[PDB]
């Protein structure tokens, strides 16, 4: 919190992944009985403000605080959402 | 109007502090022919 | 598109939250990062 | 991060525009100049005022102003009124000579730059 962003909004999105990897079948799981073997990965996640809108009470007024002694926002938010997914945080897919 | 939630006791409101709680709600009005139903009505997990 | 897979793992019941900790303890940080920003290091910041 | 003090810089300004406009202003501890025109026949922190003032920058140029009278908190307001209201009483007439750190701040808003030295005329008509 000393160096993150006070922004309301970002600019850079943050890149989401998905991971497969077929790489087990060629170490030594030719005798090991498996005939298919993968790995997967997925992490997805998302920051979203619903409805944000400009403040009426941020103007030039004197008027800077409200009736909970805060300064006023030039922008007001009634909800922020962080949803974050792992879809799936590991599959493991084989046949034997 | 006195009912004005921005001027809430300040010199000549017909409201005191205690119209900000449920239990108090009614003791928060200055005026004396006030119901609970008719001049208000309270809500406690009202849903927007 | 966001990433806090840094908090995914961290448990989180209503019994204990590391992350939630966090958040209590930013608010000062935030609030004080603010008030500079606000008042420009020129005065002592006024508190409560 | 963008730590920026005004405070040399607008105590300097007020001097200046002292200076240029032959006006004796007294000085607060805050850094605040003011000039009470007259008095009444004294608001409180938790005092309700009505007021008919105009704000303007040290060019002239007016960025509020209320022409007929408007009701404030006066806890609400920014510190520099905080402190100049409760100086004079009901019909009295303040010049605030209001820095930036007692004003809007080192960021400003819209209309109102960061660090800008606000000159207000109050004429405090109601103290309730």
């Amino acid at each position: 919190a000393s160096s993150s962003s006070t922004n309301i909004f970002r600019s850079f999105p943050i890149p989401n992944w998905s991971i497969k990897y077929n790489g087990l079948m060629r170490y030594k799981y030719f005798k090991d009985k498996f005939k298919r073997f993968s790995l997967q990965h997925n992490y997805r996640a998302s920051y979203t403000i619903n409805q944000f809108r400009s403040n009426f009470d941020y103007n030039s007024s004197p008027k800077v605080q409200d009736v909970n002694t805060n300064f006023y926002n030039e922008i007001i938010m009634s909800n922020v959402n962080l949803v974050e997914q792992f879809s799936p945080l590991i599959r493991m897919d084989f046949e034997l | 109007n006195k009912y004005d939630p921005a001027t809430i006791g300040q010199a000549g409101s017909f409201l005191n502090s205690n119209i900000r709680e449920i239990v108090t709600a009614k003791s928060g009005f200055n005026n004396t022919n006030v119901s609970e139903a008719t001049d208000y009505s309270v809500l406690e997990n009202a849903r927007k | 598109s966001t990433v806090m897979i840094k908090t995914a793992f961290s448990p989180s019941d209503e019994t204990q939250s590391a992350a939630f900790d966090d958040f209590r303890s930013n608010r000062l940080i935030i609030a004080n990062r603010l008030a500079e920003g606000h008042y420009g290091s020129g005065v002592a910041i006024p508190r409560y | 991060d963008e730590v920026k003090d005004y405070t040399a810089e607008n105590e300097k300004e007020i001097v200046d525009y002292l200076a240029q406009n032959n006006l004796t202003a007294q000085r607060t501890n805050s850094g605040l100049y003011y000039i009470i025109t007259k008095e009444g026949s004294h608001p409180t922190l938790n005092s309700n005022i009505t007021v008919i003032y105009k704000g303007y920058f040290t060019n002239g140029k007016v960025f509020d102003e209320s022409t007929e009278g408007v009701s404030y908190s006066l806890r609400t307001l920014i510190p520099g009124w905080k402190e100049g209201i409760p100086l004079l009483k009901s019909g009295g007439e303040i010049q605030l000579f209001v820095p930036a750190h007692l004003g809007y701040g080192s960021n400003g808003n819209k209309t109102v730059p960061g660090g800008a030295v606000l000159i207000f005329e109050i004429t405090l008509v109601s103290v309730n």
